């Protein structure tokens, strides 16, 4: 098992960056959208594309 | 009456002077200025530590 240490490291210990992608997503691209749900139909014609 | 109405209109004449002066004063072309701002942003990335 000590022969696979560096390999497991470069496999997952660095792969945590990929997990960091979903963090920003869940934090901003779906939580900050609370404004679209409160605006009148007159603003959905723009907020969707925005 | 021919003399009274003439005197009356001659006395009314001067007031029309200042009335037209005020009318001209209302047409003076003047104005100010307006100015605004704005800012949009966008997140880039992030990683733990």
């Amino acid at each position: 098992p000590m022969l696979y240490k560096e390999r497991r490291e470069t496999l997952k210990m660095v792969g945590n960056r990929l997990g960091g992608l979903v963090r920003v997503a869940h934090a901003a691209q779906d939580r900050d959208l609370k404004r679209y749900f409160k605006a009148r139909r007159k603003d959905r014609r723009k907020v969707a594309e925005e | 009456v021919a003399n009274g109405h003439l005197e009356l209109i001659f006395g009314w004449l001067p007031l029309i002077g200042e009335l037209e002066g005020a009318i001209e004063y209302a047409e003076l072309p003047d104005l100010d200025f307006i100015r605004c701002h704005g800012l949009h942003t966008l997140v880039l990335q992030s990683t733990p530590w």
